């Protein structure tokens, strides 16, 4: 029954019914379907008198995410609403559209809305003659403080994915995420009943709580993660299934806030395996800024006083914002139609890009004198080329341009960047400090060709710029005191 | 049987006072102040819009609301700034 | 009708079939001065670097021989390699294709694995309705390799039955009333990675894999790989990886799904150089 | 088989197996050689445009071999089963090809054959064609034997289904 | 081996061509494709240096008939080929461009960006041309006129874009927005085809 | 979740939230159970709904619940010149609910 | 006027577009300083490929590609400027490289000034990271 | 291209009703055009004749071509009379015809669907049997026709075929089917045949 539907502190009740010929293998498991049959009864011979095993038989079947499988792996799709899917495909602003179709609830956050788009697009799955193959799906994790609609926001990609399941972080065990040994109570026999992440294949698993991972079961998803696969070896029963599914993880940095005093990998607990997957990895963080603040309490008032039901409608109306359903189906077409393929000057461009940020995290690790927390590797170029793809393929463009790759290199930067440029010799920059406040008038200023004859990656004028006690004006060849 | 409604309000003092809540949490203060919280003055003027047995949330119970949140956040900071923080809520408790 | 197609090629058996043809290019072959290279090579292209690796993998698939003394003496000719190493690094892609290429290659995930599951499982028959035993992921690859991802996440209760497995290719079961010895004289290579996220070069080789040395002894080969953070080779593993990834196979089109079908059974049945 | 044929000027660029006959000099400009020449008995895969002229004129320079999609193998599955083929797997122009071969050859058993698959599947594609979904208010048979038409088939298919949705649209309108 | 740059380009332009084939979306043509035209000209242009080059070196040395007739067959049908692909891929190009010319020639004459300018120049003379068919002889019937037969000679119509007043043959018509006529077929039909009135 | 010990197999049974729901959940000594258990509320107080993922069952529960708590300062007495933060052994999340 | 002339863009791939409201209506926009140079750029770019590929054909590499790239020879068309560690730098849409200006010969028929785009050669360095240039024009 | 695409070898279903439409059918006139012994404008069209317009008498039967009596229909001021194949005794008989000989088809006027459809839309009220009865009729008919078609479907040679007394508008919609059909399965005989 629909979770909906049932009463107040009570389980939801199970009741079988039986398809026939044409209706068999016409929905699976997880589906929200509508049935129109007969409400019969049958005698189990399985524990009062003269009770009866009720069922129904099925007459009809009124589905929203089509037949078994994808559609059955090919187009249902009809000649109008196909149609209308290329006509929205050739929207030049459909990029703002979607994006302002995400969570509109949900005020700001738009890389992160950026971001839910390109997942939801996905990249294009390769699989090479040599036998192993390349994933086309998109990891992200959104860490922050609490109360930043990060359960909002996997909330409602689960409500908009065609596949997609929820899961809660503490209510998760690595045996009900992927597949469960189970002994068959008449036949003694042990089998494999599919997890929570099996249900999703092909579509998406929203895990909020992430920081509450068992420690023995966030491993237990590595593989399946990147791998696409499960390998299980219980019970006699050695199977290999596959899982090519959308990870979005919901965490939260150790402390409640993200504490940036500490270290960032002091803040976060996940080691540098379970990030090596994620694609993106996107950190929130409470600017605290009134104007701001203001601006978000009068959206969420206007969400609250009914405000809400009229402005979006009316602005889902105006055609800058699309229903649940129209986006599930266009994504579904979009997924099913095309599978972009980079350009070899985007290559080119990717390349030098992947290069300039392993050095970038080269000097930042030379300089803190420690491996940061957070990895960037093969896998991450692997996952620029998958948003080139997916951004691409969101406009059903057979060959992504440079215009994908410039966009996708500005995602990577404004959040796997983000958390990469987290800070927390202190002798140097004290001296660097006080030789400049003493030397430097407090109402002049100098080149900074000065300061580097006076004399490192000289972080101390950075943070004076902070304090707002230094300024650079003349594209960074000029340092000003600014007053302080 | 009372599902009271938020339409008689304005929403000009409840933003003041929520990114005035944000910025004394942010500048010396602990309590974290979320969307949440702002939330939970919507929360607490239904409720009392409802032990009235009152259908639509009338000024009274937002003031009182208010009163209530500003109180609890200040109540939760050290007695060193808490007079100045009473002092500077002051202005949004008028009437009681 | 059985017709055993196997080798993951979808139409041929594990005992492939071989012509004059091919037998006559083998010995030409052989007699080529860097064929092992151009094998090591040829074994994964799409994978960067690595060749000593491969040149180990190769070893590895087609293997020493075993000695079958007297006196109930047994030295094992199976190689056994254990390969640890920083994460995105190909660990698992290189066992990946050797699934893909080996003729008996089992795989297996540290946490998705039970030593019972593992080795041989006491179930119980149905058509007869009585005790039996079932093969677990070792003994099923007798004679073959077993490629196992997560090794470190295996659960110390089930490793030390893959452990007797390496040590003495054998296992056995003294329970349900059975008493039995099973012979799984597999190849054994294993991805592990290091204890904490990344491999720590200041400290020794022990505390950095949470294994212990009595396990890694009965490996041949532990090999250590390091994602170092170079520019040149970073550069050549980047172009080489986006010409893997521009890739297009022949029957398909650009911006076209690869969609697969496998219903390449039209019959059933059977029906010097230097490259 | 007219010039401006997008179809023809497609299928003319198919690598087809043959093998040499001579030793010929200075060829292999992208087939592994560029100045080193290409070997007498050297089998090869060529474009069937090409090829085509280079079976000919000479003992021709180049000896044509059967190509996978005209072995006994696809012939005994043509034979079987012409309605469950998955034709646009084996080729996307496997009957434009198969007329050039024909033409080339006249090879008559390979014609007699796809003359017998061309009709049992026109008879199964007309079946679907003038198949009309109408809305109460894309079934999962026509689309999952789409799949399985070269360009030419599915060409044909959109002429014809065009004119009987055109005649259906025209009757009830 | 050679034709490979021809056969993406008529690649491309059978892509083109299921493009505009599904419905009547009268959508522009697609960017002039300058790239493979260049590189396949550039290709072109080495053949051609590589049989002078032939040529030469065989009247220099001495080249039997046998490699200096195969090698220069062979250049010139790769020549063949790519000419045959660049002529398929500009004769799609030129009967679009034809399609757009007869059916808009009573409704828009236009983003040019997408063609060449021989293309462009081609459609700015194929217009002259048509009109200049339409003026000869053929004047007293409309050659660019609906080929579906006037089944029905008075129809109403809704006025989609206004255009304020506008004289017919006659009398005139006042297209207020939102506002329908019930009139003749025969001296909307222009109108119509523009996109001012939608009914029918 | 737990195995029928009649018909043999996983079936789930609500908890303490899920018998208080659309009612009142009261915490007695919020402060001193383990953090573990503390931690598995926050989708229960904040969604108001319990995913379950374990065992082969997946399902989402609904959990309407007024969640109060009573705890105690730490060493037994509240220093009002300290932060709540300091005199409270609980985090922000926890806290911010 | 400067006010009267025609105002036109010109398309990265290939296009030379025209673009063509009260009192500060005149005022450029931010964007417009961003692209005053790009445009400049980008025609000094189309000059280059219709003149010196035709007329001399080795190419011309972005900056940003020579990362990877560690001692072949380079011709890049940038701007040449000093950066504000005061060294000689070339600035370009791809990136900008720090240039040795010793062992330099350029043109002896030109006037080479800081904020003039030049056409250098020479062998790029990864272990400095700096673009040993020979020849400039 | 002048001609579109969709119209290169077939009609359009709008082009097969244009040409039905120039068919001589028997109409009873409303009003009376004879100019009396004891002004007025007379049709003197080129496409057809003008005498039996000229010289129409109100409920006295004439012939005249069909889309004028549709353009006079469109008011009161004429009626349209059905044929003679356009009564259900005719059409039973038909349909017992067909069910009697399963190879051959009914001898049908060649423009008896259109007829239908336009006298149905534009006619329905001038017919003395039920019209709700005829539409069956006319569908069954039409069902019947189809089922022998793919049956005689089932023979295509490539030298030649023979529909024999087929209607105008199943030739109109099967034309680029089976011409199309027809010309591969000679193509292929000839290039067998090019010995
Ligand atoms: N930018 C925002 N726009 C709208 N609502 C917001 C925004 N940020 C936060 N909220 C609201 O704040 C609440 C956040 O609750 P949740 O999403 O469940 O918690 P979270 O933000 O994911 O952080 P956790 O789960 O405590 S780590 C919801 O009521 C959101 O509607
Ligand atoms: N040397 C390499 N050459 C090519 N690709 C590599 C290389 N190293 C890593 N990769 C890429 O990294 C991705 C993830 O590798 P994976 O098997 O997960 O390594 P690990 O098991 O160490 O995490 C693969 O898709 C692979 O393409
Ligand atoms: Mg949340
Ligand atoms: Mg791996």
């Amino acid at each position: 029954e629909i979770p909906e539907l049932v009463p107040v502190g009570e389980m939801p009740r199970n009741l079988t019914m039986t398809c026939d010929r044409y209706l068999t293998n016409k929905v699976i498991p997880g589906t929200r379907v509508t049935i129109v049959g007969i409400y019969s009864i049958y005698n189990s011979k399985n524990s009062g008198v003269a009770i009866r095993t009720p069922y129904i038989k099925i007459l009809g079947i009124q589905s929203d995410v089509e037949t078994s499988s994808i559609w059955n792996s090919v187009t249902m799709f009809t000649e109008e609403e196909e149609e209308e899917f290329l006509q929205l495909s050739r929207n030049p602003k459909l990029y703002e559209i979607l994006t302002n179709s995400i969570a509109p609830s949900i005020f700001g956050n738009e890389d992160i809305k950026k971001a839910i788009v390109c997942l939801l697009m996905g990249g294009s799955k390769k699989i090479l003659p040599d036998g192993m193959r390349l994933r086309g799906d998109i990891n992200v994790l959104l860490l922050g403080d609490p109360g930043t609609a990060k359960s909002q926001l996997l909330k409602f990609v689960e409500k908009v994915s065609p596949i997609a399941v929820y899961t809660s972080g503490k209510g998760s065990s690595a045996a009900g995420l992927t597949a469960s040994v189970q002994r068959d109570p008449m036949t003694r026999e042990f089998y494999l009943e599919g997890g929570a992440m099996v249900l999703a294949d092909g579509g998406v698993v929203c895990i909020d709580e992430f920081d509450k991972m068992r420690d023995e079961d966030r491993v237990a998803i590595h593989e399946a993660m990147e791998q696409q696969t499960i390998s299980i070896a219980k019970a006699g029963i050695t199977t290999v299934l596959n899982s090519r599914t959308s990870v979005l993880a919901a965490a939260n940095p150790i402390y409640g806030r993200y504490d940036d005093l500490k270290s960032p990998g002091d803040n976060i607990d996940f080691q540098t395996t379970i990030l090596s997957r994620f694609d993106m990895i996107f950190i929130v963080k409470d600017d605290h800024n009134e104007e701001r603040d203001i601006s978000i309490a009068n959206h969420v008032i206007n969400i609250h006083t009914g405000n809400a039901n009229a402005m979006q409608n009316q602005q889902e109306e105006n055609g800058s914002e699309i229903s649940i359903e129209k986006m599930k189906r266009y994504i579904t077409y979009c997924r099913l139609k095309c599978a972009p393929r980079l350009s070899p000057q985007a290559a080119e461009k990717l390349s030098s890009n992947f290069v300039t940020i392993r050095k970038q995290l080269l000097i930042n690790e030379l300089e803190s004198t420690e491996r940061s927390s957070i990895p960037i590797t093969i896998r991450q170029l692997e996952a620029i080329i998958r948003i080139t793809e997916s951004l691409a393929k969101l406009e059903l463009s057979p060959i992504a341009q440079e215009r994908h790759v410039d966009e996708a290199i500005r995602l990577f930067q404004a959040s796997t960047m983000d958390a990469a440029s987290q800070d927390p010799s202190l002798s140097e920059i004290r001296r660097f400090e006080q030789e400049l406040k003493r030397r430097l008038p407090i109402g002049w200023s100098t080149s900074y060709q000065t300061l580097r004859r006076e004399f490192a990656l000289d972080k101390a004028l950075y943070a004076l710029e902070k304090h707002e006690t230094i300024q650079l004006r003349h594209q960074g060849q000029n340092i000003y005191r600014s007053g302080v | 049987k009372i599902y009271p409604k938020l339409h008689q309000m304005d929403m000009d003092k409840v933003s003041r006072v929520y990114a005035d809540l944000r910025r004394e949490s942010i500048s010396t203060g602990s309590f974290p102040i979320t969307v949440r919280h702002l939330e939970s003055i919507l929360r607490i003027a239904e409720s009392f819009a409802k032990m009235r047995l009152s259908e639509f949330v009338s000024s009274y119970d937002l003031d009182r609301a208010i009163k209530v949140v500003v109180d609890s956040f200040v109540d939760a900071q050290k007695v060193s700034v808490r007079r100045q923080l009473r002092r500077s809520f002051a202005i949004y408790t008028l009437g009681h | 009708t059985v017709y055993p197609l196997h080798a993951r090629s979808t139409g041929v058996a594990a005992r492939q079939m071989l012509t004059d043809f091919d037998i006559r290019n083998i010995n030409k072959l052989s007699k080529k001065k860097d064929i092992f290279d151009i094998l090591s090579q040829s074994l994964a292209p799409s994978i960067y670097g690595h060749d000593h690796i491969k040149k180990a993998i190769l070893l590895m698939l087609m293997g020493g021989v075993e000695k079958n003394l007297e006196n109930g003496s047994h030295l094992r000719g199976d190689i056994n390699i254990l390969m640890v190493g920083d994460p995105s690094t190909a660990k698992s892609q290189l066992l990946r294709f050797v699934l893909n290429t080996a003729s008996l290659a089992i795989a297996t995930t540290g946490r998705g694995s039970s030593g019972v599951g593992l080795t041989a499982a006491v179930t119980t028959d149905r058509e007869t309705g009585e005790r039996r035993l079932e093969a677990g992921a070792m003994v099923l690859a007798d004679r073959g390799v077993v490629c196992i991802d997560e090794f470190d996440k295996m659960t110390d209760v089930d490793r030390v039955a893959i452990h007797e497995v390496m040590e003495q290719q054998t296992v056995t079961i003294a329970k349900a009333g059975i008493h039995t010895t099973l012979n799984a004289r597999c190849s054994v290579i294993a991805a592990a990675n290091p204890v904490f996220g990344q491999y720590d070069v200041n400290r020794d080789p022990h505390q950095n894999i949470a294994l212990p040395d009595s396990l890694l002894s009965r490996f041949d080969l532990l090999f250590v790989v390091t994602d170092d953070i170079n520019e040149i080779r970073d550069r050549s593993i980047s172009e080489h990886v986006l010409r893997t990834h521009r890739y297009l196979p022949p029957g398909y089109l650009e911006g076209e799904p690869v969609r697969e079908r496998l219903n390449l059974s039209l019959a059933v049945g059977e029906d010097t150089e230097i490259p | 088989m007219g010039y401006y044929d997008i179809d023809d000027v497609l299928a003319d660029g198919t690598e087809f197996p043959c093998k040499f006959q001579y030793d010929i000099p200075g060829l292999g400009y992208l087939e592994n050689n560029p100045g080193r020449p290409i070997t007498k008995n050297t089998k090869l895969s060529l474009p069937l445009w090409l090829a085509r002229i280079l079976a000919i004129v000479g003992v021709p320079f180049v000896e044509l071999l059967p190509p996978d999609m005209f072995s006994t193998k696809v012939m005994n599955a043509i034979k079987t089963d012409p309605v469950a083929l998955d034709l646009h797997s084996i080729n996307s122009h496997f009957f434009s090809l198969a007329i050039k071969w024909i033409m080339l050859f006249s090879e008559k058993e390979l014609a007699n054959v796809v003359s017998e698959l061309l009709l049992q599947r026109a008879q199964e594609l007309n079946h679907h064609a003038s198949s009309l979904s109408i809305d109460l208010n894309t079934n999962i048979a026509t689309s999952t034997f789409l799949l399985k038409l070269e360009e030419m088939e599915k060409e044909i298919y959109k002429k014809s289904h065009e004119s009987y949705k055109d005649t259906k649209r025209w009757m009830f309108k | 081996m050679y034709g490979d740059l021809g056969n993406k380009l008529v690649l491309e332009a059978k892509r083109t061509k299921q493009l505009y084939a599904r419905s009547n979306q009268d959508v522009n043509l697609p960017m002039y494709h300058e790239d493979i035209i260049r590189n396949i000209l550039k290709e072109v242009s080495n053949l051609r240096k590589n049989t002078e080059y032939l040529k030469e070196q065989q009247q220099l040395g001495m080249l039997d008939d046998k490699v200096a007739k195969c090698q220069y067959f062979v250049t010139l049908l790769c020549m063949e080929r790519n000419k045959r692909c660049l002529l398929a891929y500009q004769r799609l190009r030129t009967d679009i461009l034809d399609s757009m010319a007869w059916n808009n020639n009573g409704l828009d004459l236009m983003d040019t960006n997408n063609l060449s300018h021989q293309e462009q120049e081609y459609l700015k003379e194929y217009c002259d041309l048509i009109t200049d068919l339409k003026s000869g002889d053929l004047v007293d019937i409309d050659l660019s006129g609906s080929l579906v037969p006037p089944s029905d000679v008075f129809i109403d119509v809704r006025v989609l874009k206004d255009a304020g007043e506008i004289q017919t043959e006659y009398g005139v018509f006042n297209l207020i927005k939102d506002s329908q006529f019930f009139v003749r077929q025969s001296d909307v039909e222009r109108l119509i085809q523009q996109g001012y009135l939608q009914k029918i | 979740v737990r195995k029928d010990p009649i018909t043999k197999e996983w079936t789930l049974e609500g908890g303490a939230l899920v018998l208080a729901d659309k009612g009142v959940c009261l915490i007695d000594e919020f402060d001193k159970m383990n953090d573990q258990d503390r931690t598995s509320i926050h989708e229960a107080m904040e969604q108001q709904s319990i995913s379950i993922s374990k065992a082969g069952i997946v399902t989402t529960l609904q959990a309407r619940c007024s969640i109060i708590a009573a705890a105690n300062p730490n060493g037994g007495r509240y220093n009002s010149t300290l932060p709540l933060a300091q005199n409270v052994s609980l985090t922000e999340p926890i806290l911010s609910r | 006027n400067a006010s009267q002339q025609q105002r036109f863009s010109y398309n990265p791939h290939k296009m030379q577009f025209i673009f063509v409201g009260g009192i500060a209506g005149f005022l450029p926009d931010i964007e417009d300083k961003v692209q005053m140079f790009l445009t400049r750029y980008y025609l000094t770019n189309d000059r280059v490929m219709r003149n010196e590929n035709f007329q001399n054909s080795m190419s011309i590499t972005p900056i940003k590609n020579l990362l990877g790239r560690d001692a072949q020879n380079f011709l890049l068309l940038g701007l040449l400027n000093k950066n504000f560690k005061g060294n000689w730098s070339l600035e370009d849409p791809s990136g900008s490289v720090e240039i040795d200006i010793s062992q330099t010969i350029p043109t002896q028929g030109h006037y080479y000034v800081p904020g003039c785009m030049v056409l250098v050669e020479g062998i790029y360095y990864s272990v400095g990271n700096k673009f040993h240039v020979t020849s400039m024009t | 291209m002048s001609l579109p695409a969709h119209l290169q070898q077939t009609f359009s279903p709008e082009e097969i009703q244009f040409i039905v439409e120039n068919e001589p059918i028997k109409i009873f006139p409303r009003i009376t055009t004879r100019q009396k012994i004891r002004n007025h404008t007379r049709w003197q069209l080129i496409t057809t004749d003008d005498k039996a317009l000229n010289n129409m008498v109100a409920m006295r039967s004439t012939e005249v071509v069909l889309w004028i009596a549709l353009l006079l229909k469109q008011q009161s001021k004429c009626s349209i009379v059905a044929p003679q194949w356009l009564t259900t005794k005719e059409l039973d008989r038909k349909i017992q015809y067909e069910k009697t000989h399963p190879d051959r088809f009914s001898e049908l006027p060649w423009n008896w669907l259109v007829l239908a459809r336009i006298l149905f839309n534009k006619a329905k009220d001038d017919f003395h049997d039920p019209i709700h009865e005829l539409r069956g009729k006319i569908q069954d008919l039409r069902e019947i026709r189809q089922i022998k078609v793919l049956k005689g479907l089932k023979y295509l040679n490539e030298s030649h075929l023979q529909l024999d007394n087929l209607s105008l508008l199943e030739i109109n919609e099967l034309r680029p089917f089976i011409t199309e059909i027809m010309d591969k399965l000679r193509e292929i005989h000839t290039a067998s045949l090019t010995a």
